């Protein structure tokens, strides 16, 4: 049996996906699953040990010429595919294109009333609203679409497989991860800072007004007291994924020896290979939490129970520091470090 | 021949003749079946098609064999069994 999945979006709101491939690759044995997704998400699928091979269409825009439309589907089309399962909230427009993949199970999420309620009849399971707010929620119907629906299949079958387990190939882990480690400062025994500045890092296409950057000021007055005492002594990695070429030349964490580096979605190694990782809400955090990987995510307030569900991911390594303003660039950066100073 | 134009205000005089290959457009095209001397000039040793910088022949496969890809995901899953 042959799956497909067109999982729409970027990196944070693509990696939240594994759980649902690994459910497929588990319920149904022996299956390959391939995946569409845009440019900027297929490179999460790097790291994997279920899909077949990805590919890129659907960022999902409003004119796309229509011969590079045919032949998309003129590649879906001709690989017989058996369901096709979902998401990017279909209306009556994008249900078409599901159908006219001549697949058996056509399995999706649709829009509550906006956008042309519609849903369409050629369809099968349309379900809940669309704007996809929180994480690990998430896909929230299809863990339970796919649980024990059928058949003397016992029953649900492992509710919510693990979360994410992202694996590295070793290829990877060694060489590219060395050569970025070792370009500057490096011992394995530093830590990681994401959030800087914005222009494409994760903006976890959810987190809406926070979590997009800080002011560099913060993590100046963090980083100062994160190397100070022999329990690291290596860290400073502002680790900016942006332009920083546009940004180094500003990094008033002065510059005397923070060092930084550019990734693609390839940074789970660089975490990997890391003593920590100290973050605000991004793709960061859930790839931290997924290995052991003592993470420390700051971001709002009270967003706990929409972005990050184990609360207690191995022994609580894992902490979270609210805002009691809401208001992302305010929070006790004092008690922040007390609690950095620490791992 | 040789006419001999007195134009209004210059001192002309010309001389033409007409010409043109007979049939030696025959001639020509048997020369040409110098494309039947395409062979010497094809055994010589090929720039780098036989380099052993490269392997993969087709049109598009060395370009696009570019699946090792899914047997590097499939290798990470069997190490992942081990």
């Amino acid at each position: 049996r042959r799956v497909c999945c067109v999982v729409s979006g970027g990196v944070y709101e693509n990696v939240l996906f594994f759980p649902v491939v690994q459910m497929l690759k588990d319920r149904y044995p022996g299956v390959l699953v391939d995946v569409v997704a845009s440019a900027r998400g297929k490179q999460v699928y790097e790291m994997c040990k279920n899909v077949r091979y990805a590919n890129v269409y659907d960022p999902d825009d409003e004119w796309p010429e229509p011969a590079e439309y045919t032949h998309q589907l003129g590649v879906m089309k001709n690989r017989y595919y058996d369901m096709v399962l979902s998401t990017k909230l279909a209306g009556t427009g994008h249900a078409l294109f599901l159908f006219m993949s001549s697949a058996r199970e056509k399995v999706g999420y649709v829009y509550p009333n906006v956008n042309g309620a519609g849903a369409g009849l050629f369809l099968t399971e349309m379900f809940k609203p669309a704007t996809t707010n929180l994480a690990d929620g998430g896909y929230n119907m299809y863990q339970d679409m796919l649980e024990w629906l059928g058949r003397p299949a016992k029953g649900v079958p492992q509710q919510p497989i693990p979360p994410l387990r992202v694996s590295i190939s070793k290829k990877l882990r060694a060489v590219v991860e060395d050569k970025y480690n070792r370009a500057g400062v490096e011992k394995g025994k530093y830590v990681v800072i994401h959030g800087i500045e914005s222009d494409s890092v994760a903006n976890m296409k959810s987190r809406g007004d926070d979590d997009c950057l800080l002011p560099l000021e913060l993590w100046a007055e963090i980083a100062k007291e994160i190397s100070s005492g022999g329990n690291g002594l290596r860290p400073l990695f502002v680790m900016p994924h942006e332009r920083h070429r546009e940004e180094i030349e500003e990094i008033v964490g002065e510059e005397t020896a923070y060092l930084f580096i550019t990734t693609p979605g390839q940074l789970t190694c660089l975490i990997n290979d890391s003593a920590g990782v100290v973050a605000t809400n991004t793709a960061a955090v859930q790839l931290a939490n997924a290995r052991d990987k003592p993470c420390v995510a700051l971001f709002s307030s009270k967003e706990k129970a929409r972005l990050f569900l184990p609360y207690v991911e191995e022994r609580k390594s894992c902490t979270v520091v609210a805002s009691a303003t809401g208001k992302l660039a305010g929070i006790d950066i004092e008690a922040v470090k007390k609690a950095v100073k620490d791992l | 021949n040789q006419r001999d134009w007195v134009v209004t205000k210059s001192i002309w005089h010309l001389s033409d003749t007409a010409i043109k290959s007979f049939y030696t457009f025959y001639a020509m095209f048997t020369v040409w079946g110098v494309c039947f001397f395409a062979s010497m000039k094809a055994s010589m040793a090929d720039p780098f098609y036989d380099s052993e910088h490269y392997r993969g022949q087709g049109g598009d496969g060395t370009v696009h064999w570019y699946y090792d890809r899914q047997e590097d995901i499939e290798a990470t899953a069997r190490g992942d069994l081990l």
